[PDB]
C-alpha cells in the first residue's frame, strides 16, 4: 500500500507476562501506550502530552476484547502454539564514543516471538540495575517483536558491557558484546 | 520444553497517502492474520479458515459495518490531522562527528566514519568529499538505524588511504537543515 | 463469539 506515513493502533495479549499491552504507532516509533495496571495513558515525549490526550478505557476496553477471543481462538486452534522464534541483538552506542562525555548503550532485540523476555544489562560481568531503562515489546509489521533497551555510561576503557537475553527459542542466554575503541 | 502460551494480537492501521485514508483493520492468533477489513473492500474478509466464523457474523450485521466503513473519516484523517500540527513538525537536527575507524600510519588504508546521530525524520543524504570532490566509490553504510527513541542514526564509512595534505568532507542534508552541513578531517 | 475491536482517536 502507497502512504506518506502510517499510524497503526497496536495491542497483543498473551498468557504470561507481559499478559496485555496497548499502543499506537506514528511510522514505526511508539507515541504513547495505555498503562493497563495504572490505567493510565502515558505519552513517549513532552512534546505529545502537551498537545492532546487519549481515552485510556479504548485501550483497557480493546485489551478485554483481545482476550475475549483469545480464548475462542485458543479452543477453535484445538489449543495452538506458536513457534518460539529466536531473537537477533545488536548493542550500539547513542552518539559517537568520546572517553568522558556520559553515553548511552542501545541494546536491540529483534525479530523475535513470543513477546517473552529477560533483558539484563552486565558491566564487567556484574548486571547494572542503576540508570537503567526500557522500551515496550514493539510490535512489527510480520507480527513478530523488538524491543530497546538502554543504559547510560561514561565510556570507560577500562569498562567492558554485555547485553543478556533470555528467550524460549534460544537453548542458553544469548550475550551480546560491546567494548570501547 | 517451552511452557504454555497463547497470544492474541491486534492491529488498527491508517494509510495517510496525498488526500486519502486506507483503513488497515487486522485480527491475529500467534503470528497468523486469520479475519481484516481493508476499506478498500468495505466488509471483513477472512485470510485464512480460522477467521469464517467472524468474518460471516461480523458482516451482514449493519451497526458493526457502518461504523467500520467510516472510520477512514473519523479516525483516521482525524488522528493524522492531530499528527500534522505536532508529530509532523518534529525536526531534530543531526549532530555529525567525523574520525578514522583505527589510529595508525598515514599511507596504510583506513576508513573513515561519518557518524550521523539524534535527528527525525530520518530520510538524511550523507554524501563524501576528498578534495573538492565527490567520493562516489568506496562508501559503506550502516543504513539508517532507528533508536527507539524518535531518533534515527546513521554511519557512512569511506574506504580511504589519507596521504599528508588530503582534506576529507562529509556533507549532511536533512530537512531539519536551511543548507548542507558538513564537517572536515584533515590526514596529518 | 467473538468481539470487533473499538476505535477511538487522539484528541485535543
Ligand atoms: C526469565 O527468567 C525466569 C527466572 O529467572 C525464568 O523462569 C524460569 O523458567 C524455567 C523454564 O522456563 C523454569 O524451569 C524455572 O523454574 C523458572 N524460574 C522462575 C523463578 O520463574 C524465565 O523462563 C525466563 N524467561 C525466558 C523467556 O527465558
Amino acid at each position: 500500500i502507497k502512504a506518506d506515513h502510517v499510524s497503526t493502533y497496536a495491542a497483543f495479549v498473551q498468557t504470561h507476562r507481559p499478559t496485555g499491552e496497548f499502543m499506537f504507532e506514528f511510522d514505526e516509533d511508539e507515541q504513547f501506550y495505555v498503562d493497563l495496571d495504572k490505567k493510565e495513558t502515558v505519552w513517549h515525549l513532552e512534546e505529545f502530552g502537551r498537545a492532546f490526550s487519549f481515552e485510556a478505557q479504548g485501550g483497557l476496553a480493546n485489551i478485554a476484547i483481545l482476550n475475549n477471543n483469545l480464548n475462542t481462538l485458543i479452543q477453535r486452534s484445538n489449543h495452538t502454539q506458536a513457534a518460539n522464534d529466536p531473537p537477533e541483538v545488536t548493542v550500539f552506542p547513542k552518539e559517537p564514543v568520546e572517553l568522558g562525555q556520559p553515553n548511552t548503550l542501545i541494546c536491540h532485540i529483534d525479530r523475535f516471538f513470543p513477546p517473552v523476555l529477560n533483558v539484563t544489562w552486565l558491566c564487567n560481568g556484574e548486571p547494572v540495575t542503576e540508570g537503567v531503562a526500557e522500551s515496550l515489546f514493539l510490535p512489527r509489521t510480520d507480527y513478530s517483536f523488538h524491543k530497546f533497551h538502554y543504559l547510560t555510561f561514561v565510556p570507560s576503557a577500562e569498562d567492558v558491557y554485555d547485553c543478556r537475553v533470555e528467550h524460549w527459542g534460544l537453548d542458553q542466554p544469548l550475550l551480546k558484546h560491546w567494548e570501547a575503541q | 520444553a517451552t511452557p504454555e502460551n497463547y497470544v492474541y494480537q491486534g492491529r488498527q492501521e491508517c494509510y495517510a497517502f496525498n488526500g486519502t485514508q486506507r483503513f488497515l483493520e487486522r485480527y491475529i492468533y500467534n503470528r497468523e492474520e486469520y479475519a481484516r477489513f481493508d476499506s478498500d473492500v468495505g466488509e471483513f474478509r477472512a485470510v485464512t479458515e480460522l477467521g469464517r466464523p467472524a468474518a460471516e457474523y461480523w458482516n451482514s450485521q449493519k451497526d458493526i459495518l457502518e461504523e467500520k466503513r467510516a472510520v477512514p473519516d473519523r479516525v483516521c484523517r482525524h488522528n493524522y490531522e492531530l499528527d500534522e500540527a505536532v508529530t509532523l513538525q518534529r525536526r531534530v537536527q543531526p549532530k555529525v562527528n567525523v574520525s578514522p575507524s583505527k589510529k595508525g600510519p598515514l599511507q596504510h588504508h583506513n576508513l573513515l566514519v561519518c557518524h550521523v546521530t539524534d535527528f527525525y525524520p530520518g530520510s538524511i543524504q550523507v554524501r563524501w568529499f576528498l578534495n573538492g570532490q565527490e567520493e562516489t566509490a568506496g562508501v559503506v553504510s550502516t543504513n539508517l538505524i532507528r533508536n527507539g527513541d524518535w531518533t534515527f542514526q546513521i554511519l557512512v564509512m569511506l574506504e580511504m588511504t589519507p596521504q599528508q595534505g588530503d582534506v576529507y568532507i562529509c556533507q549532511v542534508e536533512h530537512t531539519s537543515l536551511d543548507s548542507p552541513v558538513t564537517v572536515e578531517w584533515k590526514a596529518q | 463469539i467473538e468481539f470487533v475491536f473499538k476505535n477511538k482517536a487522539k484528541e485535543l
